[PDB]
C-alpha cells in the first residue's frame, strides 16, 4: 500500500495505545514488520508513554527505544528519516555510544556550533527538578553573570543585592504587612530586575528601601548597630533612577 | 434626624433671596417642621404624616410620587426640567408652593406659618449650622482632592513600569539563548582543537 | 476677591453667639472690609492698602508677625473681642501666659441693612457647601476607579515578574546542563591529550 521505506524492518510497538494500533497499522502500510515483543532483529521499539513492558525493555539494555514522532517525520516525508537525538528516548550499549561520539547526552554537538533552532530543540527535552532552590538558582545566575560579564544587564541590575522594603508596620512582623502601596510596587521593580526581596531584616540583608515614612528609620538604624553587616538605608526613588538609566545609580545621593 | 437649608425666591420677592430650613426623621412622610427666614425675620410651622396623606389624596396622585415631588420641592432635589414656585403672605403667614408645568401651575402643598418670637437666634443656629455644613464639606474636598492626586500619580506610575516590564519580559527568552550559543559555541572552539590536536598526535 | 467667615464672642456679652466676617482683594495686604454681627444687625469697616503698612511703621515692626498675628487672631484659648455699639469701636488683644497686650482695634462705622448680610452670608455657606458636595461626589466616583485600576496593573504585574522569574530560572537550568557537557568533554580532551 502506500510505501516501503520499512520493508524488511521489524518494529516493536510497546506505547500508545496516538494509537498503539494505528501505529503498527501505518507502520504496516510504509512496507514494515510489527512483532509483539522484541527479539535480535527487531530495529527498535516505539514509545508513546512511561509502561510495564517499556520501563522494563529500558532495564535490559537489549534495543533502543524511539518516539513516535520519528515515525511520524518519516510518514510525512516519505523517507527512512536518520535517527537525531530529538528522537531517542533510550540507548542501547552500542548506539549510545555511536552518539557519543559526536553528541552531549541532551543533544548538542561537541564538533558542530548550535543555533538558535538547534539548541530550543535540545532545550525543548528536560524537565526539572528541583534539585533547585530559589537561593540556589539565584547564585548559580550570579556566578554566570558575573563569569560571563552578564551583571550589567538590567534585568540583572540588582542581583547582587538582598532587599528588605520596608512593607511591615512593625519590622519582620508579617502581619503588620502594609497592602497596595508604592512600596508594594518597588519591591516588584527590584525583583523584575534581579533583586532578592526579603521580608525578614537579618544579617546578610545589603539594602534596605525606605519610602515616604520615616517613622522605621531610627529603628533600622538601631537594627543594624547589631549587624556584622552593615545594610545601607535607601530612597525609594534609587531604585527608580536605576532601573530609569538602566544601571545602577548609587547609593550615597540616596542615603537614609 | 436630617434638616436641609435651601434658598428659595417668592414670588412676591423677584429679587430678595429667602431660606427655607426643613427638618425630619428619616422620612419626609412622618411630617416635618419648616422655618423660613429672610435675615431680619422668620416664621415657622409643622406638617404631618396624614396632612401629607390627605393632600396627595386630593391632588389624586399615587404617595410615593407626591413624597417624590415634595423632596423635589422643599429639599433643593429639582432636576433640570422642574420649575417649582413659592409663595407667602407676611401678612396672612400662608405659604403654598407650586410646581409649573405646560404653563400651567400646578399647587402641591400649603402651611400654616406662625411668626416667630425669637428671630435673630434661630438665625443664629441655623447659620452655625451652615458654618459646620460648609467646613465638613470643605476638609472632605481637600482630602478627596488629595486622595485623587495621589492616586492618579501612582496610576501613571504603574502604567509605565508595568508596561515597559512587558517589552523587556517579551524579549528575555531570546536574549538568554543568544548569551547561551555564544558561550556554548565558544566551548566548541576549544573541543575542536583539542580534538584536532589529538588527532594530529 | 476672598472672603473668610468666623463665630467669635465677646467680653462685652459672654453668653452668646456673634460672627466676624473678613473680606478681601487678592490680599490682605491690598488692605480690606470687616463685618460684624449678632443675626440681627448690620456693622461694617473698610481698613485699606496705605495705611495698612503703616500700622507696621508706627510699630516699627516685621509687617509679619502683624499682619500674621491678626490673621491668625481675626480669620480664627486666646485672643479676645469687644466692641461697643454706641461707639463702634472694636478691639482685640493677645493674651499671653500672665502678661497681657494690644494687638488691634478697628474704629467701625455700622450700616443699615442687617438683612442683605445676613443673606450674603447664609449663601456663601450654602453655594460653597453645594459646590463641594458635587465634587466630592465626583472625585469618590474618581478615586474608587483609579484604584481598581491600580489593584489590576499590580496583579498582572505580579504576575509578569513571576513569570519573567521562572522563565530565567527554567531557562539557566538547561543551559547549565549543556554547559556543563562542553566542559566535561573538554576535560577529557585535555587529559588524553596530556596523555598521548
Amino acid at each position: 500500500k502506500i510505501s516501503n521505506i520499512f520493508e524488511d524492518v521489524e518494529f516493536c510497538v510497546m506505547s500508545g495505545t496516538q494509537p498503539k494500533p494505528d501505529l503498527e497499522n501505518r507502520i504496516a502500510e510504509f512496507g514494515g514488520y510489527i512483532v509483539q515483543n522484541p527479539g535480535p532483529d527487531t530495529y527498535c521499539v516505539i514509545a508513546g508513554s512511561e509502561n510495564i513492558r517499556v520501563k522494563n525493555i529500558i532495564l535490559s539494555n537489549k534495543h533502543d527505544v524511539v518516539k513516535p514522532a520519528w515515525l511520524l517525520e518519516c510518514f510525512k516525508t516519505k523517507s527512512f528519516v536518520p535517527w537525531q537525538p530529538r528522537f531517542m528516548i533510550h540507548m542501547c550499549p552500542s548506539t549510545k555510544e555511536h552518539f557519543a561520539r559526536e553528541y552531549d547526552c541532551y543533544g548538542d554537538s561537541y564538533f558542530i556550533d548550535t543555533d538558535l533552532n538547534q539548541l530550543k530543540e535540545v532545550f525543548s527535552g528536560i524537565k526539572n527538578s528541583n534539585e533547585q532552590t530559589p537561593e540556589e538558582m539565584a547564585s548559580l545566575i550570579a556566578d554566570l553573570e558575573y563569569r560571563y560579564s552578564w551583571d550589567c544587564s538590567p534585568l540583572s541590575m540588582f542581583r547582587r543585592h538582598t532587599v528588605y522594603l520596608d512593607s511591615y508596620a512593625v519590622i519582620n512582623d508579617l502581619s503588620t504587612k502594609n497592602e497596595g502601596t508604592r512600596l508594594a510596587i518597588k519591591a516588584l521593580e527590584l525583583r523584575f530586575h534581579g533583586a532578592k526581596v526579603v521580608s525578614c531584616l537579618a544579617e546578610g540583608v545589603s539594602h534596605v528601601i525606605i519610602g515616604e515614612d520615616h517613622s522605621r528609620v531610627a529603628d533600622f538604624k538601631a537594627f543594624r548597630r547589631t549587624f556584622k553587616r552593615k545594610f545601607k538605608i535607601l530612597k525609594e526613588s534609587w531604585v527608580t533612577d536605576s532601573i530609569d538609566k538602566c544601571e545602577l545609580q548609587e547609593e550615597n545621593q540616596y542615603l537614609i | 434626624m436630617e434638616r436641609k437649608i435651601s434658598r428659595i425666591h417668592l414670588v412676591s420677592e423677584p429679587s430678595i433671596t429667602h431660606f427655607l430650613q426643613v427638618s425630619w426623621e428619616k422620612t419626609l412622610e412622618s411630617g416635618f417642621v419648616i422655618t423660613l427666614t429672610d435675615g431680619h425675620s422668620a416664621w415657622t410651622g409643622t406638617v404631618s404624616e396624614s396632612e401629607i396623606s390627605q393632600e396627595a389624596d386630593d391632588m389624586e396622585m399615587e404617595k410615593g410620587k407626591y413624597v417624590g415631588e415634595l423632596r423635589k420641592a422643599l429639599l433643593s432635589g429639582a432636576g433640570p426640567a422642574d420649575v417649582y414656585t413659592f409663595n407667602f403672605s407676611k401678612e396672612s403667614c400662608y405659604f403654598f408652593f407650586e410646581k409649573n408645568l405646560k404653563d400651567v401651575s400646578f399647587r402641591l402643598g400649603s402651611f400654616n406659618l406662625e411668626k416667630v418670637e425669637n428671630p435673630a437666634e434661630v438665625i443664629r443656629e441655623l447659620i452655625c449650622y451652615c458654618l459646620d455644613t460648609t467646613a465638613e464639606n470643605q476638609a472632605k474636598n481637600e482630602h478627596l482632592q488629595k486622595e485623587n492626586e495621589r492616586l492618579l500619580r501612582d496610576w501613571n506610575d504603574v502604567q509605565g513600569r508595568f508596561e515597559k516590564c512587558v517589552s523587556a519580559k517579551e524579549a528575555l527568552e531570546t536574549d538568554l539563548y543568544k548569551r547561551f550559543i555564544l558561550v556554548l559555541n565558544e566551548k566548541k572552539t576549544k573541543i575542536r582543537s583539542l580534538h584536532n590536536k589529538l588527532l594530529n598526535a
